[PDB]
């Protein structure tokens, strides 16, 4: 590549300007994507004859 | 869960909070939870009138529904990484 | 201008290097020790390449980039980037659990340069969290 | 259910609803969701007469005998 | 201890319930669920004598317990 | 044994119904369908405001959310 | 799917209305199932009816968060 | 049944009213099991559409599912 | 977590705007709080010895 793509690419903490040790650290050691780790919600989204029977 | 991991990611950060009853308090966030309740340390003063009456209290626990906004700075966190995080989750 | 093109070329050849040899980080570090205050606008992308190689699948490029880190640590102090040294300390401390010893040693060397350069109080991990992870390393 | 409406079935009941509403009527039927079927239903808000009605056990504030 | 567990240990006790409409409900507790839906006996309200009343948990503001709640409970 | 509210609503399908909301706004029209959450399909609804005011006359099939619904009145 | 449509205005200036006569303009950096929103370079126009006249309070904040229950309208200015 | 209705009203100009009484007239792009409404070319009005049009929005307009009251159509 | 506020005098502000000082002997996932030694912040008005407070009522909590 080039130094242009280098600095333009930056990094997680580089582009993030750091400031969060959970951002850099968590996104680094175990990190796949940052900030990536309800029931009645999926029930509502999933929502007479049958009842009668 | 996205924002859950957002403030779960932001710990020991001075932020300003506005409530539904119009209470605005700056504090250093410490503990987080699934219901997005916040515990601020070093309770500071925002305005004269909007600031409630608490003299000695250095630590608070805010319920997640009561907050209206949460005030940050752009220097505090990068938004784009959260953005592609959003497009990745949903 | 040609000072810019110099560091640009060094970063290009450094990130594009196919062969395994120990010279690039040594001499690149010598350049960075020669010119230091002038590095800041380059100092940021250089560290971008640094982390970029710190995540890589080849232990050769890994320990190579780490050796480059330990050399570049004293120069960053001249630009007063210290928070940037903090995020370096973070990422390296998180990669400290690597299996490959040959890279892990260089990583700990970069830890040594970081902790030596920057004041202890402002060190992120912090130190008292650092050392108990070091106690198993001795074996 | 922690409340047995069988003894309240076919009995005039006074139910409070959300939004400052009061409804009085004889209890025809109910369920585990406390959804109520009232007959000869009247509402006091001052007086509004209704026929048989269906009550939401979801927004139901309270129930009492009448 | 837990509030729900305390209302489980407390059965048949006089207390003064505050609701969102602002009406006092003074009664004697009978049954409690996971939703803290209250049913009281010997009920009298202030802005009416009632033998039994059903109370929704979510509409409650606060509950004034008797002082011996810890002794009679624990 | 107990007559179910879903049985009553099923009975008032395709019949005139006055549904009172949690607010002072009331709707009246012909019931079509519903579900377990009782989201009403109301044919040719008429929006009202008690203490009466006519707001809008709806021509079509309307979907009313089951959250704001308070009382269902057959006829 | 509505959120998938909200993928369009991402990183673009959005006009958002909220409960309590709280209007806010910004660029859209976030959303979720509960419609919790993070905005950058935003500004807040507060509609306040006081003493029987129309008035507004302008709160300028570049980085701020919004809670989903207060969400009323989401569009572009 | 309601899902069938939502599948029928897709791509249809609708008038959707929140709990705030503001009625929006616009094409229905999508909706979910939460009644979240995504419109297009939606215009806002107070109460009935015959009242004053406040502002106009051409792009996609999103609505919140607990805020919406009813969805009508012309 | 509310585990650190147990057996401690705390200042609670409700949604309606009222405020209180009193000890916190219990908490749950719903933020329902068992409260003892109840007193008012502004009015210094003793309410009762034991009360329960629904979670949706709490606007804010504080340590004292």
């Amino acid at each position: 590549e080039k130094f242009q793509g280098h600095g333009l690419k930056t990094e997680l903490h580089s582009a993030l300007k750091s400031s969060n040790l959970n951002l850099i650290r968590r996104t680094y050691q175990t990190g796949e994507n940052p900030y990536l780790s309800n029931r009645r919600y999926e029930r509502g989204l999933k929502f007479k004859r049958i009842a009668q029977e | 869960m996205l924002f859950f991991s957002f403030f779960k990611t932001l710990v020991d950060q001075e932020v300003v909070v506005e409530l539904k009853n119009d209470i605005e308090i700056k504090g250093t966030l410490q503990s987080v939870d699934q219901f997005l309740n916040l515990k601020l340390d070093n309770i500071s003063c925002t305005d004269e009138k909007k600031y409630p009456h608490l003299g000695s209290v250095r630590n608070i626990f805010i319920r997640g529904s009561t907050v209206r906004y949460v005030y940050l700075n752009k220097n505090m966190v990068d938004t784009n990484l959260l953005q592609d995080a959003t497009r990745r989750e949903v | 201008r040609l000072e810019t093109r110099l560091i640009d070329a060094l970063l290009i050849a450094f990130q594009e290097q196919t062969n395994s040899d120990s010279i690039i980080f040594k001499g690149f570090g010598a350049v960075t020790v020669s010119l230091d205050i002038r590095m800041k606008p380059f100092l940021a992308p250089i560290v971008s390449t640094i982390l970029n190689h710190l995540k890589h699948k080849t232990p050769l490029v890994r320990q190579h980039a780490a050796d480059l880190c330990a050399i570049l640590i004293p120069v960053i102090k001249n630009c007063h980037e210290f928070e940037m040294l903090n995020k370096l300390n973070i990422i390296l401390y998180e990669s400290l659990g690597e299996v490959y010893p040959e890279v892990l040693g260089s990583i700990i060397n970069a830890m040594y340069c970081i902790t030596s350069v920057m004041d202890l109080d402002k060190l992120q991990p912090p130190i008292n969290q650092i050392l108990p992870t070091l106690t198993p390393i001795l074996r | 259910a922690i409340l047995d409406l069988a003894k309240y079935k076919d009995s005039k009941i006074r139910v409070k609803l959300m939004g400052g509403k009061l409804v009085i009527g004889v209890l025809k039927g109910y369920d585990q969701l406390m959804n109520l079927v009232l007959d000869d239903t009247v509402e006091y808000m001052n007086a509004r007469k209704l026929g048989l009605t269906v009550i939401r056990g979801t927004i139901l504030v309270s129930l009492s005998s009448a | 201890m837990l509030p729900l567990y305390l209302l489980t240990n407390a059965k048949g006790q006089q207390m003064q319930i505050e609701l969102k409409n602002g009406e006092i409900i003074q009664g004697i507790l009978t049954n409690v669920d996971n939703w803290m839906n209250l049913t009281l006996s010997n009920v009298t309200e202030y802005s009416v004598k009632l033998n039994e009343i059903y109370i929704r948990g979510t509409f409650i503001k606060f509950i004034k317990l008797q002082d011996n709640i810890i002794d009679k409970v624990k | 044994p107990e007559i179910l509210p879903l049985e009553v609503i099923d009975k008032t399908i395709n019949q005139k119904v006055l549904i009172v909301l949690q607010s002072n706004r009331e709707f009246e029209g012909t019931l079509v369908g519903f579900d377990d959450f009782v989201n009403v399909i109301l044919e040719d609804a008429v929006e009202w405001l008690i203490d009466n005011e006519k707001v809008m006359q709806h021509h079509g099939r309307m979907l009313l959310s089951g959250n704001n619904i308070a009382i269902l009145v057959p006829g | 799917t509505p959120l998938d449509l909200l993928k369009l205005n991402l990183d673009e200036r959005v006009y958002i209305k909220l409960r309590g006569a709280r209007t806010l303009v910004g660029t859209l950096q976030a959303f979720d199932s509960h419609c919790n929103i993070v905005l950058s370079d935003a500004v807040e126009t507060i509609y306040q009816l006081n003493n029987e006249e129309l008035s507004e309070s302008e709160r300028r904040c570049e980085m701020v968060f919004i809670r989903g229950d207060t969400v009323t309208l989401i569009s572009t200015p | 049944v309601t899902t069938e209705f939502l599948s029928d009203i897709i791509g249809k100009t609708v008038n959707v009213k929140l709990a705030s009484g503001l009625l929006y007239s616009g094409r229905l792009e999508s909706i979910d099991g939460f009644m979240n409404v995504a419109l297009s070319s939606a215009t806002e009005h107070y109460e009935s559409n015959n009242n004053k049009l406040l502002n106009k929005f051409n792009s996609d307009v999103f609505l919140r599912g607990t805020q919406v009251m009813y969805i009508s159509e012309q | 977590t509310l585990k650190d506020y147990l057996n401690k005098r705390v200042v609670i502000i409700k949604v309606d705007g009222e405020c209180l000082i009193a000890s916190l002997n219990g908490f749950d996932k719903n933020t329902n709080l068992f409260i003892t030694n109840v007193f008012n912040r502004i009015s210094k008005e003793f309410i009762c010895k034991a009360q329960l407070l629904r979670g949706s009522e709490i606007a804010l909590v504080g340590l004292i």
